[PDB]
RNA sequence: UAGCGGGCGUGGAUCCCUGGAUGUCCGAAUGGGGGAACCCGGCCGGCGGGAACGCCGGUCACCGCGCUUUUUGCGCGGGGGGAACCUGGGGAACUGAAACAUCUCAGUACCCAGAGGAGAGGAAAGAGAAAUCGACUCCCUGAGUAGCGGCGAGCGAAAGGGGACCAGCCUAAACCGUCCGGCUUGUCCGGGCGGGGUCGUGGGGCCCUCGGACACCGAAUCCCCAGCCUAGCCGAAGCUGUUGGGAAGCAGCGCCAGAGAGGGUGAAAGCCCCGUAGGCGAAAGGUGGGGGGAUAGGUGAGGGUACCCGAGUACCCCGUGGUUCGUGGAGCCAUGGGGGAAUCUGGGCGGACCACCGCCUAAGGCUAAGUACUCCGGGUGACCGAUAGCGCACCAGUACCGUGAGGGAAA
RNA sequence: GCCGACCCGCGAGGGCGGCUGGAGGUAAGGGAAGUGCGAAUGCCGGCAUGAGUAACGAUAAAGAGGGUGAGAAUCCCUCUCGCCGUAAGCCCAAGGGUUCCUACGCAAUGGUCGUCAGCGUAGGGUUAGGCGGGACCUAAGGUGAAGCCGAAAGGCGUAGCCGAA
RNA sequence: AACCCCCCGAAGCCAGGGAGCCAAGAAAAGCCUCUAAGCACAACCUGCGGGAACCCGUACCGCAAACCGACACAGGUGGGCGG
């Protein structure tokens, strides 16, 4: 229960720390730790392979879970706070002046 | 989704009902023996299979 | 609640002995009788079974850590099928 | 125990011993003891057959309004207690 | 709770809420047994050729009350649990008296039984000096007063006043109809049921008269509804640069505010996030005279009659308790033992007792509210911050110690 | 938190400077306390002393060659020696509760060692009409319709029932 | 493979053996039999063929290093064999 967040598998800003204006697409949202993911973070795991299956594990640099409060969605503008208008039927998100 | 198709069909299970329906969870477990057999010589199952087996017979057993 | 008694082949070098005979051995029901074994495989497998036997398996108590615990425990059962056939999904 | 139409139990009221004047004073010396009823039996007819009854004296004659009682009063069918318990 | 190994969801999952479903065996444990979680059964139907075996489903403990003619049946209900609180049944000693008996500690501790969200208490045989207050419960006060006390230690009321709350009823009995039972069939005794009746300006019954009535009075009972609890949604307003691993900081200029409580965001954010203030919300279960409606039940005068009005009770005495009252001039309420009335030209009480004068209707019963409590949920703190705070922030009533009750960590 | 030989205060103290540290601190003036420790054979935890000391748990007794292994007096094999043999051997019951076996290993457990184990991980292992017990019987005793007793809790107790080396 | 002969010989077995003694030495069921109810198309007894026969313990230690003594504790533990 309101567990639900920002938002979803999109395209998503980042108002962060050390990406600071980074923009990317986010590919995972986990509200178990409040955390999503983009193209951003890109800590290098060193490790061999995660998992003894599989020869190698690459040198896998690949994206680490941000925590969601440093990141803004955005629609035909830069990034806005999310309020919600409704229709004659269901009901969906209108960002500070425009749509979807 | 797998529920919506199952249950309505159980309620269409009413040509011979009951009778009918005693009989069908008792071939349904069957194909689950023959699964935790298969699950345990190793490879032959995969998972979900057993559960979803089970999850059927359930609700079946309604 | 009739295929439910039986729960798994009882997979071990000693296990694999008894297809030699008919006496095939495998993992059943805490709480089952050597009666209401013999009509379960029986009528799982459609095969006359002279002889049953069952014995009682208390589960070792392993440690995972400063937690402790304890496996189930189970019943082994042997059976002896009419002298001659067998069980073709066991024998593999 | 208190038992029948009696209805009186057992009170655990103390005694206490004086030595006195009263013309000179008075003093003491006390303890708990139980005071108990005059509990007798109380053979009867009634209907068919016998029934005892555990009374104190003070109400022993109250049983013997109960069998005047007894007689517009339906009762047979061998009813050993049972008398009793329907018996008010 | 990651990994192996696989699957699911905008044909709207996960998750949350209401209800329904399955719910092994132990445990009030309830078929019997039993060393709790395990053994062994009776009957009915079914399963496997299934008679021997086995298994499945249902059913079979005991006690109480009412129908059942006894009989066997059927029906409603009890059994145990509960942190604390509550009533009743029992009931300590240390201790204080600077010893120690009365006394105190105290009707506390604890044991027991029973009660419920409370419990108890309750329509005056009241209070007590005002020809006056007027059920009960609790708070404040009266008041450390009256008083009790080896007049030592110490113990300690009541009315009245102030406030919370508000609330009043049904019956037993005289009498009448009825069914049944008995028996010395009576113009009657009893039992069941119904009618009748419920009082302290006394009431009721019975007969007569009035007009005896459309009217009044009205639930603690019943139905509907609001509201309400059990999941939730809307929720205003910020950008740039600068120091930095990271700003929310520093700075420039803006903005919302029924919202600048609080919390998170890599540091110090009204404006990013969750919220906050304001306002919306229930198919379902739950709740509910706060509102409406209905019913159950209730309402009149005079006169005559002399019927009725709670029995081993009142009352007296002996042994007792409660009370401020420890036998004191010892009443009253309560009652173990003995004797033992009256139906209002009656009985109690007003502190031994008598007279007058006043208060009151025992010996039947029920009653909401105010009240206590804190397992439970929420709020807050000149409360704790890991030797503190619950014993337990942590896989703790665990490890471990004890036969056992029980004790009991660290982290 | 560590540091000082500086500054101030009679002092308890305070301030400043360097260092460590990494997210809190809380003026002036007042306010309220779980408010200042060296002793309580105090409580709790940590760590010293004794001390490289006693001891290493039976005076039945060991030596060697070979092997394994990072490492061997201590594991493995062979030989020689010793001790038990009314037991220090072999069974059964009670109590133990996986300590049995196989593979892998040695931080700890082992009063040393340790390649070994009863220790760590994992897998395997206990088969019944005839053995033992229960669907047989009773004993002491217990339970307990009825019954008798007890302020309650309960006490006794026939029948039946539970009760075994 | 042999697997024979001779001998000692038990507290054990035949078992409910025999003797003597006083201190006078469990209960119940199975086992037999009698009869009542009750049935006599049953039932019981005899043989034969076939069918049916559950639940539980079963490892290992068990005079000890695995039980009781806080311990691989010189202590403690009942019964049988023990050449």
């Amino acid at each position: 229960r309101v567990k639900m967040h920002v938002k979803k598998g999109d395209t998503v800003l980042v108002a962060s720390g050390k990406y600071k204006g980074r923009v990317g697409k986010v590919k995972e949202v986990l509200p178990k730790k409040y955390a999503v993911i983009v193209e951003g973070v890109n800590i290098v795991k060193k490790a061999v392979r995660v998992s003894p299956k599989y020869p190698q594990g690459g040198f896998i640099e690949k994206e680490a879970p941000l925590h969601a409060s440093k990141v803004r969605p955005i629609c035909p503008a830069c990034g806005k706070p999310t309020r919600v208008r409704k229709k004659f039927l269901e009901n969906g998100k209108k960002i500070r002046v425009c749509a979807k | 989704m797998k529920l919506s198709e199952v249950r309505k069909q159980l309620e269409e299970a009413r040509k011979l009902s009951p009778v009918e329906l005693e009989k069908l969870v008792r071939e349904k477990k069957r194909e689950l023996m023959e699964l935790r057999f298969q699950a345990s010589i190793g490879q032959l199952s995969q998972n979900h299979k057993i559960r979803d087996l089970k999850r059927q017979i359930a609700r079946l057993l309604t | 609640t009739a295929y439910d008694v039986i729960l798994a082949p009882v997979l071990s070098e000693k296990a694999y002995a008894g297809f030699a005979e008919g006496k095939y051995t495998f993992w059943v029901h805490p709480k089952a009788t050597k009666t209401e074994i013999k009509n379960a495989v029986e009528t799982a497998f459609k095969v006359k079974v002279v002889k049953v036997n069952t014995l009682h398996v208390r589960g070792k108590k392993k440690r995972l850590g400063r937690y402790l615990g304890k496996r189930p425990d189970r019943k082994k059962a042997i059976v002896q099928v009419a002298p001659g056939q067998k069980i073709e999904a066991l024998e593999g | 125990s208190g038992k029948r139409p009696i209805v009186a139990n057992s009170i655990q009221r103390r005694g206490k011993a004086k030595r006195e004047g009263g013309v000179g004073k008075k003093t003491t010396g006390i303890s708990k003891r139980r005071q108990y009823p005059n509990l007798q039996k109380v053979r009867v007819r009634v209907a068919g057959q016998e029934i005892t009854f555990r009374v104190a004296a003070s109400h022993i004659p109250k049983v013997y309004e109960l069998v005047e009682r007894a007689k517009g009063l339906r009762l047979e069918g061998l009813s050993p207690k049972e008398i009793k318990k329907e018996l008010l």
